[PDB]
This record gives C-alpha cells, sequence and structure tokens, in this order.
C-alpha cells in the first residue's frame, strides 16, 4: 500500500423489489474530500456492463435514457435509479468509486438484486 | 532484479497499420506488468497498467495482452502521433525494473546513402590534432555499417558514430563517423577511406583521398 | 495538476547534489512517490520509491548507501538526496506518483570537466551526386547544449545537426552538415553559426572549399 487506504461505498438496499414499467431506485453514499472521484452504476451478467455515471457522461450517442445517477444535496448520498422498469431489468446490480489518475483505482461496493413483479 | 526484454528493436510501420510489441521475463510479474510511451525530449506516458486496464484518457485503439511471463502491447490501427519508443515495467515486486524500450518507426521505400569524406580541418591541425569526418545523408533503413581503412590497413576503437532522428517529411536518417587521431600518425600515412554498407547499396562503396 | 521538479545541472564528482520535487493540483499527501532516471540516449531506470506516509522506502541496489528518497507532506514536496555522485549516475530525473502522474524531468549532469568553449573547424567541400555537402566540426566543449545555425537561420534546406557525442577526454563533439548544390559554390557564401551560452561563445565560421 504506498499510495493510501481508500474505503469503498456502499449500496441499498440488498433487495429491492419494484413492479414492473415502475421506477426503482438504489441509493449510494460514498464521501471522499480528497482527489476526483467519477462515480458508476452497474449491473452483471454470466462481466460489468456500465448504466450510469456520474457526472452524467454525455460521449456517447443514445439521447435519452432510464439508468441515470445524481448526487443528493448533502453531496455524500448518490441516487441510482433505473425508470420503467422492464422483466429483464432482474440482476445484480452495483456501485463502485473511480478516481482521475492515468492508472486509475477502483473500488466497488457490496452488490444487490432488483427484482420485477407482475 | 527481474530482466524485461522487449521484442523487437525497432518497429516500421505506416499509418492505420497493426502494431504488435512483446516483453519477456526472466521470472513471473503475473499480471503486474505496464507498458508506457516515450516520444523524443517527453516524459515517459502510461498506455496500459496491469496488462488489461487502459490508462484513462487513452485512445480505444491502444490494448494489451499477456500473463505471467510473457505480454503484448497491441496499437490496432496506428496514427503518426503514435511513433514513439515504448517501455514495458513490471510493479510485481522490487526494484521495479523497466525494458530497454521497442521504437517504433515509420516505415517508408529504401533508399541508399550518400557518402561524402571530410580531411581535417587544416587549422585543426594548427591545434595538434587530426579529424576525418564521412557524412552519410537521406537513407533508409538506419542498419548501416561503417569500416576505416587507412592504407589498406585495418582500423577500429577510433571511430563514433552519430546518427540524427529520423526525418519529419522525407523519413530517412543521417549518419555521421567522425576518426579522430593525433596530428603526428596521421602524417605518417597516406590514403584515408571510409567504407560503408547498408541494404540499399547493390555494393558496398568506399569515399577516400590522398593526404597531399 | 502537476509536478514540478528543481536542483539539477552539473556537478563534479563525489560531491552532492539534492533533488527537490513539488506537486500541485492533486493531493501529494495521499498518494506515493517515484523517482526514474534515464541516462542520455539510453532506456529509463527505477530510482527510488517512497511510501506515501514514509513508513517505508526501497531503492535502486546502483543507488544504496549513497541516494536518499523522503517527503515533506506539509510542503508537498518530494525530496532526493543524492551524495557521492559518479559520472555514471548522469541522467534526467523525473517524479511521479504510483498513480502515474509524471513531472518534465530534471537534468543531472555529473563530470569533472571544466566549463570550455568549443572550437569550430570548417568541413571543406565536395568530390556526391550534383549537390555539395559542406559541414562544420564543433569540438572540445563543455557543457551541452549549442545552438548552431547557418548564415544566421537563412538556410534551413538541407541543413543537418547531429546529436553531440561525449569523448574520452570527457568533452563534447559535434558536426553540423549543410547540403547545398555544386554550381553554387562561390555564388553564395557560406557561414556556420556557433553558440555556446554557458562558455558564453559565438563564433562563425566561413565554410569555402
Amino acid at each position: 500500500s504506498p499510495d493510501r487506504p481508500w474505503n469503498p461505498p456502499t449500496f441499498s438496499p440488498a433487495l429491492l423489489v419494484v413492479t414492473e414499467g415502475d421506477n426503482a431506485t438504489f441509493t449510494c453514499s460514498f464521501s471522499n474530500t480528497s482527489e476526483s472521484f467519477v462515480l458508476n452504476w452497474y449491473r452483471m451478467s454470466p462481466q460489468t456492463d456500465k448504466l450510469a455515471a456520474f457526472p452524467e457522461d454525455r460521449s456517447q450517442p443514445g439521447q435519452d435514457s432510464r439508468f441515470r445517477v445524481t448526487q443528493l444535496p448533502n453531496g455524500r448520498d448518490f441516487h441510482m435509479s433505473v425508470v420503467r422498469a422492464r422483466r429483464n431489468d432482474s440482476g445484480t446490480y452495483l456501485c463502485g468509486a473511480i478516481s482521475l489518475a492515468p492508472k486509475a483505482q477502483i473500488k466497488e461496493s457490496l452488490r444487490a438484486e432488483l427484482r420485477v413483479t407482475e | 532484479e527481474i530482466v524485461l526484454t522487449q521484442s523487437p528493436a525497432t518497429l516500421s510501420l505506416s499509418p492505420g497499420e497493426r502494431a504488435t510489441l512483446s516483453c519477456r521475463a526472466s521470472q513471473s510479474v503475473s499480471s503486474y506488468l505496464a507498458w508506457y510511451q516515450q516520444k523524443p525530449g517527453q516524459a515517459p506516458r502510461l498506455l496500459i497498467y496491469d496488462a488489461s486496464n487502459r490508462a484513462t484518457g487513452i485512445p480505444a485503439r491502444f490494448s494489451g495482452s499477456g500473463s505471467g511471463t510473457d505480454f503484448t502491447l497491441t496499437i490496432s490501427s496506428l496514427e503518426p502521433e503514435d511513433f514513439a519508443v515504448y517501455y514495458c515495467q513490471q510493479s510485481s515486486n522490487w526494484p521495479r525494473t523497466f525494458g530497454q524500450g521497442t521504437k517504433v518507426e515509420i516505415k517508408r521505400t529504401v533508399a541508399a546513402p550518400s557518402v561524402f569524406i571530410f580531411p581535417p580541418s587544416d587549422e585543426q591541425l594548427k591545434s595538434g590534432t587530426a579529424s576525418v569526418v564521412c557524412l552519410l545523408n537521406n537513407f533508409y533503413p538506419r542498419e548501416a555499417k561503417v569500416q576505416w581503412k587507412v592504407d589498406n590497413a585495418l582500423q577500429s576503437g577510433n571511430s563514433q558514430e552519430s546518427v540524427t532522428e529520423q526525418d519529419s517529411k522525407d523519413s530517412t536518417y543521417s549518419l555521421s563517423s567522425t576518426l579522430t587521431l593525433s596530428k603526428a600518425d596521421y602524417e605518417k600515412h597516406k590514403v584515408y577511406a571510409c567504407e560503408v554498407t547498408h541494404q540499399g547499396l547493390s555494393s558496398p562503396v568506399t569515399k577516400s583521398f590522398n593526404r597531399g | 495538476v502537476q509536478l514540478v521538479e528543481s536542483g539539477g545541472g552539473v556537478v563534479q564528482p563525489g560531491r552532492s547534489l539534492r533533488l527537490d520535487c513539488k506537486a500541485s493540483g492533486i493531493t501529494f499527501s495521499n498518494s506515493g512517490m517515484h523517482w526514474v532516471r534515464q541516462a542520455p540516449g539510453k532506456g529509463l531506470e527505477w530510482v527510488a520509491v517512497i511510501w506515501y506516509d514514509g513508513s517505508k522506502r526501497y531503492y535502486a541496489d546502483s543507488v544504496k548507501g549513497r541516494f536518499t528518497i523522503s517527503r515533506d507532506n506539509s510542503k508537498n514536496t518530494l525530496f532526493l538526496q543524492m551524495n557521492s555522485l559518479r559520472a555514471e549516475d548522469t541522467a534526467v530525473y523525473y517524479c511521479a506518483t504510483n498513480d502515474d502522474y509524471w513531472g518534465q524531468g530534471t537534468l543531472v549532469t555529473v563530470s569533472s570537466a571544466s566549463t570550455k568553449g568549443p572550437s569550430v573547424f570548417p568541413l571543406a567541400p565536395s568530390s556526391s551526386g550534383g549537390t555539395a555537402a559542406l559541414g562544420c566540426l564543433v569540438k572540445d566543449y563543455f557543457p551541452e547544449p549549442v545552438t548552431v545555425s547557418w548564415n544566421s537561420g537563412a538556410l534551413t534546406s538541407g541543413v543537418h545537426t547531429f546529436p553531440a557525442v561525449l569523448q574520452s577526454s570527457g568533452l563534447y563533439s559535434l558536426s553540423s552538415v549543410v547540403t547545398v548544390p555544386s554550381s553554387s559554390l562561390g555564388t553564395q557564401t557560406y557561414i556556420c553559426n556557433v553558440n555556446h551560452k554557458p562558455s558564453n561563445t559565438k563564433v562563425d565560421k566561413k565554410v569555402e572549399p
């Protein structure tokens, strides 16, 4: 550990169940004053898939979106939200923090599950 | 210390061509290998760390592979910007060890050199020393041999070469070998010849002159 | 968002010297730091590392007992103490964080040679392929670099200035050559322009066949 211990973010809830077509939301509370970190939203598969992130990535085309990440006023907790949830949106979700150095180092939270009924 | 060998020494390509560079370890670093980029007169630039992970703000065409002992950096569509020297590095243990580096060279048509020989400056003698310069202008590739031959006789252990960096437009090199002899020994011989060999030369050409 | 280094240049053998690297617009205090040198014309060589707090530090075998690496996290300055310097220690020393932020690099030249002005000798041309080649030979000077122009930057086409090579005397020497049309020799006068700023030397040589 030359650099310095940097403790990972968190997720909630462990199991979130929303009806289909409805809106689901997870809360990631991550705090670091030092340096520059970017938050990322993920869902896995039989294997990272990047859904949203904050600051909001505008780099790739594809206009609107379902998945979005936004910081809450207290400036610690963040809102991870899928809107208009399908049936196949179910799966293992998670969040992670990422630094801005070229050799950037990433740490992820403890994965949570989402369920879509109906 | 771990010995990282990079292959090849030089790589001659053009914009758009694939680039694959290899690194071999005296031991195993697992995935702790990194790859850096360096242009002349600059600082090293990280490209790929942990053999897969790409550095931030680094173009997608850049990539890496390999694990344990052998690893490969790759550039899919090469770009004129990408012509530089590439070193790898292991973070496995201490001391961190780099490689000798691979040089990615601009590939052009094969042009033979122009051989020029300069007798010692008349004034340089007024000092008590003599320098003979054999100039080679505008050729490719870089591979060149220069044998100094005084009066049919052998010689070596004397000379030092120099080669300019690759020409911007032309894409060719230039080499100048100097021969510095005591003003005395210089005067006690007759002919000073420069024998050169290049992959563009149909037969090795030799430039020379006489003291008179 | 930088790392600025300091404390470089020329020093005689056995005499010490100390580098300073001051990071900015980052968090220095929490990143780890490295030292990497490179001999001129040769590849990079790792030198030393210090953990962010200073709990541990590792060196290169080549620098053990001689060099010392430390950091003052207050001033956000990395320090490198280089003692018992040998001519082989000539290199450019970069500081880099473990997350790979690198600086400009600082130049340290170790030599026992005094600062001397260059001698400038003409290289007489031709006898070529339709063009004539005439150089000028800049010898036995120190230290580098030396700016060369041809006819005060009024002739650039065919100008080739070779990298100076260090020679057994501990003094650098180089050759600057220019290619011109044969028939032009004598309608157009050729004058070489040598500058060595540290030695404060400016010389103009008139090259004629």
